[PDB]
C-alpha cells in the first residue's frame, strides 16, 4: 500500500526537483477505484524521503461472492501502485528534469521500500527479478496470526531496494515489476493498462534474465 | 428439464434446471446417506437497514418487521457463531436401519447445511452422538416423547473448526497486510505532520488513516472471537435451537418458547458440551419491551455476541395467506466488518450500503423454508425416500441461485 524512496547525497531535498514534488505540499491523485496520496514524511539538506500511500474504495472497487468484498487489494502494492507512480511520478521516469538534468543523467545513491507485496513464488522471486538489475535486495516476511502460528505464514514480503541507479531507471523497474508479482491483475483493470504498462520495459527487459518469467506472468 | 414441487406451505416451487444440476454436483460426490438427509436448514433474511447514526442493522428493523404484519410477540436468541449442524440421533443401530433404512450400521449422524458430514473423522461424529444420546437418556426423553429418534437443528463452534481455509486465505490475510500497512501509514504521516492533481493536508490525512488503522484493528480482533484450538470433542459446543422431529411429530406447531424451554431441559442439563440459547420475550408492540430487546441486544453484542436471529413466538405464521419469515437476523456493528469489510462504518461507505434490496433473499427463504417443512412432514408420515429427497434436493438447488453474499 505504501511505497517510499530516500535519498542522503546533501543537498538531499534534490529529490524534491527530481521526482516534480514539492516536499512542503502534499497533493491527491485520483485513481480508477481511489485515490493515491505522496507527501514527505522527512525533507532536509541530509535526508529526504518521499511517500506513496495508496488509498483504495472497497466499495467501489467491488462495484467495479463474499471476497469481492473483503479482500486484501487496499493494503498490498498490487498493480494499483505502479498506475499511482505513472500518475504520479510520470515525468520523472521520463528523464526530464529541467532544474536539475546533470542529476537525472546519472547514477544517485537510492533506496526505496516496498510494502506488503503479495507473491505466490516467495522470496526467490523477488531476489531474481531485482538483484539482476543490481539492487541489494533485503526481504522481510509476515505469519497469518501472530495468535494462531499453526495457521502459518502470509505470502506477503516487505521488500527493500538500495542501489546506485538513476532515478528515472528506478522508478521503470518497479513500475514494471511490481505487476509480475500480481496474478490477480487481470481480474481488477484487465487488458488496457496491462498492456499500457508492459510498454515500458522495452529496453532493460529485452536483456533482463528473467525475460521469459516476466512476460508469462503478463 | 424444469422441476415443480408442491408443499404445503406453498404450492408451487420451481426449481430451475441450473439449479438442479448444480445441486447434483454436491449432492452425489460428497453427502452422507441419502437416508439420513430428511431436512436441509433454509437461508435466513436480514432485516432492513437501520437509519440510526452510523449502524447497518438495528433490532428496531426487524421489531417492525413482524409488528406490521400482525405479530404480537418475537423471541430473539443469541446468533451464535458457528456452522449450522443437523443432529439425528437413534436409541441405537437397530432403529436406524429400520426407521431410516441406513445399512452401514450408525445409530446417528451430524450433517451441514450442504448435507455432508460434519466431521472427516466418523468416530469423532459416532462420540459426539454418544454425547447427545446420554443426555436424552438421563432426561428422560424418549419416554416423554414416545419416540427413539430425534432430529435437532444447531449451530457448532467453533467456526475456526470448518472455516479455518477462510481465515488463512481470506480473513487473517487482510487483517495481517491491514495492520503492517496502516500502522505504517500512520507513523509517516505523524513524521510528515511533525515536519511540516490536487493539494492535500497532511493532518486530515492523519486523521483518516489513524481512523482506518483503529477499525482494521477492531476488524482482527472481531474474527478472532469465534477462534480457537480444537484438541478433543470437548473444545467444541453445541447448541440445539430447534427439535424438529420426533416419531409421528414435526414440532413446526410448537412456539420458540417451546423450543428453547424443551431443549434446555431434555439437551443441556449436567454436560458442558451441549449448551443452552441465551433468549428473550418481546412484545413488539410495547415500548418497554422493545427498549429492554435493544439494551439486551447491545449488551449480547459488546460482548462479543454475532447478534441475534429474531423469531415469530409461533414457529410457521401468516398474515392472512401470506407466509412470513420464519426468522430475520440482525447481527452486531462490530460482527459486520467481518461481513460487510473492516473500513464498512467509515462515513463514506456505511451511507452507500444503506440502499441494499432483500427481496430477493427474503424469497429464497421462504422457498426453502417451505420446502424443509414438507421434506420433514414427509417423512414423518413415512412416505417413500424420493418423496422427501425432492424437497431437500430442492434446498440445495435454490442455494446456487445468486444473490448478495452479504446477507
Ligand atoms: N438461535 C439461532 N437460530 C437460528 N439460526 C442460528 C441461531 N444461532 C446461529 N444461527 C445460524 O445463523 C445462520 C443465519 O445467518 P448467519 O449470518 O450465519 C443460520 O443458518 C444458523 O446456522
Ligand atoms: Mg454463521
Amino acid at each position: 500500500m505504501i511505497l517510499t524512496i530516500t535519498y542522503t547525497q546533501p543537498p538531499a531535498t534534490d529529490l524534491g526537483y527530481l521526482l516534480h514534488k514539492n516536499p512542503s505540499r502534499p497533493q491527491t491523485f485520483e485513481l480508477n477505484h481511489g485515490k493515491a496520496h505522496i507527501f514527505y514524511p522527512e525533507a532536509t539538506s541530509e535526508r529526504c524521503t518521499v511517500a506513496l500511500l495508496l488509498d483504495i474504495d472497497p466499495i467501489d472497487l467491488a462495484r467495479g461472492g463474499l471476497f469481492d468484498y473483503v479482500n486484501d487489494r487496499p493494503y498490498v502494492s498490487s498493480s494499483f501502485m505502479s498506475v499511482a507512480i505513472s500518475r504520479v511520478f510520470g515525468t520523472a521516469m521520463s528523464g526530464k528534469c529541467k532544474e536539475k538534468p546533470e542529476l537525472a543523467a546519472i547514477k544517485l545513491p537510492l533506496k526505496a521500500k516496498i510494502m506488503m507485496l503479495p507473491c505466490k513464488g516467495g522470496e526467490e522471486i523477488i531476489y531474481r527479478l531485482f538483484e539482476p538489475l543490481g539492487y541489494k535486495v533485503d526481504v522481510e516476511g509476515y505469519m497469518l496470526d501472530e495468535k494462531f502460528p499453526e495457521w502459518g505464514k502470509s505470502r506477503y514480503y516487505t521488500v527493500s531496494l538500495e542501489g546506485e541507479v538513476r532515478v528515472r531507471d528506478l522508478l521503470n523497474h518497479i513500475y514494471v515489476l511490481i505487476p509480475v508479482l500480481d496474478s490477480e491483475k487481470h481480474y481488477w483493470v484487465g487488458e488496457d493498462e496491462i498492456d499500457k504498462l508492459f510498454q515500458h520495459g522495452e529496453g532493460w527487459l529485452v536483456d533482463h534474465p528473467e525475460k521469459e518469467l516476466i512476460t508469462g506472468r503478463y | 428439464g424444469k422441476k415443480i414441487i408442491t408443499t404445503r406451505l406453498m404450492s408451487s416451487i420451481t426449481i430451475h434446471e441450473e439449479n438442479s444440476i448444480a445441486a447434483l454436483e454436491v449432492m452425489s460426490r460428497f453427502a452422507a446417506d441419502p437416508h439420513w438427509l430428511i431436512y436441509l436448514p433454509p437461508t435466513m433474511s436480514p432485516c432492513e437497514t437501520s437509519k440510526k447514526e452510523g449502524m447497518l442493522e438495528h433490532p428496531i428493523e426487524a421489531f417492525e418487521y413482524f409488528r406490521t404484519r400482525g405479530v404480537g410477540k418475537v423471541v430473539c436468541e443469541q446468533k451464535h457463531m458457528g456452522s449450522r449442524a443437523v443432529v439425528i440421533v437413534c436409541k441405537d443401530s437397530q432403529v436406524a436401519e429400520k426407521r431410516f433404512g441406513v445399512l452401514d450400521g450408525t445409530a446417528g449422524i451430524c450433517y451441514t447445511r450442504t448435507g455432508r458430514h460434519f466431521f472427516d473423522d466418523m468416530q469423532l461424529e459416532a462420540e459426539l452422538i454418544d454425547r447427545v444420546r446420554k443426555v436424552l437418556d438421563k432426561s428422560g426423553f424418549w419416554g416423554d416423547f414416545n419416540t427413539d429418534w430425534v432430529c435437532l437443528d444447531c449451530e457448532l463452534m467453533p467456526w475456526s473448526a470448518k472455516a479455518q481455509k477462510l481465515l488463512e486465505e481470506q480473513y487473517s490475510a487482510v487483517g495481517i497486510s491491514g495492520r503492517v500497512v496502516l500502522d505504517e501509514a500512520v507513523k509517516l504521516l505523524k513524521q510528515a505532520s511533525l515536519n511540516k492533481g490536487k493539494n492535500a493536508d497532511i493532518n486530515e490525512l492523519l486523521q483518516r488513516f489513524t481512523e482506518r488503522s483503529e477499525m482494521m484493528q477492531k476488524y482482527v480482533e472481531a474474527y478472532r472471537k469465534y477462534c480457537w484450538p480444537v484438541n478433543s470433542i470437548d473444545d467444541l459446543k453445541l447448541a440445539p435451537f430447534h427439535i424438529l422431529a420426533t416419531e409421528g411429530k414435526v414440532h413446526s406447531d410448537k412456539n420458540h418458547i417451546w423450543h428453547m424451554d424443551t431443549i434446555a431441559k431434555y439437551c443441556t442439563q449436567d454436560d458442558s458440551l451441549i449448551m443452552a440459547t441465551n433468549h428473550i420475550l418481546v412484545d413488539v408492540t410495547d415500548a418497554e419491551s422493545v427498549d429492554k430487546g435493544i439494551k439486551w441486544w447491545e449488551d449480547l453484542t459488546a460482548s462479543g455476541g454475532e447478534g441475534m436471529v429474531v423469531k415469530p413466538y409461533d414457529f410457521i405464521v401468516k398474515n392472512g395467506r401470506e407466509l412470513l419469515q420464519p426468522a430475520v437476523k440482525c447481527r452486531g456493528r462490530e460482527y459486520l466488518r467481518i461481513i460487510y469489510g473492516p473500513e464498512y462504518t467509515m462515513d463514506e461507505n456505511i451511507e452507500r450500503l444503506r440502499n441494499r434490496a432483500v427481496g430477493k433473499k427474503r424469497s429464497l427463504a421462504l422457498r426453502e423454508f417451505s420446502l424443509g417443512m414438507e421434506a420433514l412432514e414427509r417423512f414423518v408420515r413415512n412416505e417413500p425416500l424420493y418423496r422427501v429427497h425432492e424437497c431437500v434436493f430442492g434446498v440445495l438447488a435454490l442455494e446456487s441461485e445468486p444473490v448478495d453474499p452479504r446477507l
